[PDB]
């Protein structure tokens, strides 16, 4: 299964952010990261831990070992608001993390 | 499609029309998102061999299936509970679901 922390993530434009997940068995780098922009279906960002699926800008990167995996956004831009979800594919059935809502800190 | 309002215990068959791709090169999987935004895995079918798997949550009530010929994925929900209320997606599955469903809201009340 999966645990995602933190739940909310206030961040300023330009800032970096990190969202992590932890599994119950070692999942061998088979985890993926989804962005569900508000009012839309989720979309893929990274699969196999760190492999960026095409179209995703390189400000997103993934990493992780054993049971902990992290998504990092180096320079947060406006379009990156919404809820992120990790998901493992180490063993069926595929299980998703509870989600981390990224909100843009503004004036 | 196939969604809508249904009274607890009712049944419903969700569809999912795929295009662009070679249908049988990829597994389709049913994932839902509840009103409180939580995502859940509903089921997994391998369309070429017929094989279906599920969490306990819907075990014995939902039945995933497909038609490699007509390019259709199906979800047949039976004995619906209030907790099945949610948006239902499918998604073409190689190592992930990289596309592709726009949703379809089922509401059990």
């Amino acid at each position: 299964l999966m645990t995602q922390i933190p739940p909310s993530l206030s961040a300023s434009l330009g800032d970096k952010v990190t969202i992590t997940c932890q599994a119950s068995q070692n999942i061998n780098k088979y985890i993926a990261w989804y962005q569900q922009k508000p009012g839309k279906v989720p979309g893929l960002l990274i699969h196999y831990t760190s492999t960026l699926v095409s179209g995703i800008p390189s400000r997103f990167s993934g990493s992780g070992s054993g049971r902990d995996y992290s998504f990092s956004i180096s320079n947060v831009e406006s379009e990156d608001i919404a809820s992120y979800y990790c998901l493992q594919y180490d063993s069926s059935p595929r299980t998703f993390g509870g989600g981390t809502k990224l909100e843009l800190k503004r004036a | 499609s196939g969604a809508e309002l249904a009274k607890p215990g009712s049944s419903v068959k969700i569809s999912c029309k795929a295009s662009g791709y070679t249908f049988t090169n990829y597994y389709i999987s049913w994932i839902k998102q509840t009103t409180g935004q939580g995502l859940e895995y509903v089921g997994y079918i391998s369309t070429g061999s017929g094989g279906t798997n599920y969490n306990e949550k819907f075990k014995g009530k939902a039945t995933l299936t497909v038609d490699k010929s007509s390019s259709t994925t199906f979800m047949q929900l039976s004995s619906l509970t209030p907790d099945d209320s949610a948006v239902y997606y499918c998604a073409r599955g190689d190592w992930n679901f990289d596309f592709w469903g726009p949703g379809t809201m089922v509401t059990v009340s």
